[PDB]
């Protein structure tokens, strides 16, 4: 099973994730101070999430195989069109085992982004996304609002909402407060981060392990098992 | 019958770039012909357009950089299902 990550650039040789992430050719980001454009800052978000999924010391699915697509710039900003072209890149790679697609990003409700996610889900892809960090109804954001995507809100150790988006479009809540993971500040550095991106990466790791054990596990079965174990 | 869509969060809108989504089962050759018709009609009206990407495999359609003044014209192209103005997404 492979976990595809659509996010910022990654520090692929950070010791926590070295060997896990196959950086793909894909890059589609909007235009980019010098400090904020250094690699250690550009790579921060995606490197932390690749660690949450696959990291040796702190991964949920330690040793998981990942593939990365760059859809967010050094400031963590992307476009719906770049994200769409990234999702098409994944579909083309699939047409040429089970696949998990992790989308730790959000914009406003988008008909086309939801439609693209729906087409991948209809083809058997398991998509996992962040509910959003706006203390608002996740139905107003995308891909969070897509019913075919597993939308993940963030809770703490006491199951309290971290703030996290909520509502009928959130399928489950997962750990998203002070999550220790790989820091791109240095090759062995770690940092704690909070957010629905971290919660979604946790669920992607659980899904990857469930699909590895039961390759014939469908999205409908998997979804209910993930919701229950939350 | 085609509809226009844009981000409800005004600060995240990116006017000037649009995803033109064609009806299901529209072939790649028809997506290319529809993009060519849009460019020709926009040129006849005195507007520059640029096709940035042609979609095929997941959804049929294309990404176009053009003035929003051309939206009424583009919505009338017969294979169009809907048109969406680009918008920003962010790391969570």
């Amino acid at each position: 099973v492979e976990v595809y990550l659509l996010d910022t650039s990654i520090q692929s040789d950070h010791r926590e994730i070295e060997g896990r992430v196959m950086v793909t050719d894909f890059e589609n980001v909007p235009e980019e101070t010098r400090f904020h454009r250094q690699a250690s800052k550009c790579d921060s978000h995606g490197t932390h999430l690749a660690g949450v999924v696959s990291g040796r010391d702190a991964g949920v699915a330690k040793g998981a195989s990942m593939r990365s697509l760059r859809v967010l710039n050094c400031q963590g900003k992307g476009t719906v069109s770049g994200t769409l072209i990234g999702l098409e890149f994944i579909r083309k790679s699939q047409l040429v085992g089970p696949l998990v697609v992790l989308l730790p990003l959000a914009g406003g409700y988008s008909r086309v982004l939801n439609a693209a996610c729906q087409r991948l889900a209809r083809a058997g892809v398991v998509l996992v996304t962040a509910a959003g960090n706006f203390r608002d109804d996740a139905c107003l954001y995308s891909p969070a609002s897509a019913p075919e995507v597993i939308t993940v809100g963030a809770t703490n150790a006491q199951d309290q909402p971290v703030g996290t988006n909520f509502g009928r479009c959130v399928d489950l809540f997962a750990p998203g407060e002070d999550i220790i993971g790989a820091s791109s500040d240095c090759s062995t550095c770690f940092v704690s981060q909070s957010g629905t991106s971290q919660a979604a990466a946790h669920v992607a790791g659980i899904a990857a392990m469930m699909l590895s054990a039961e390759p014939e596990l469908t999205l409908a079965e998997l979804r209910q098992r993930l919701i229950h174990f939350s | 019958t085609a509809t226009f869509h844009r981000c409800a969060k005004d600060p995240w809108r990116l006017p000037g770039t649009y995803v033109v989504v064609l009806k299901e089962e529209t072939h790649l050759s028809q997506s290319e012909r529809t993009a060519r018709r849009l460019q020709a009609q926009a040129a006849r009206r005195g507007y520059l357009t640029k096709i940035l990407h042609v979609f095929h495999g997941l959804l049929p359609g294309f990404l176009v950089k053009m003035s929003g003044d051309l939206l009424e014209l583009a919505l009338k192209l017969p294979h169009v299902d809907y048109i969406e103005e680009d918008s920003s997404v962010f790391a969570q």
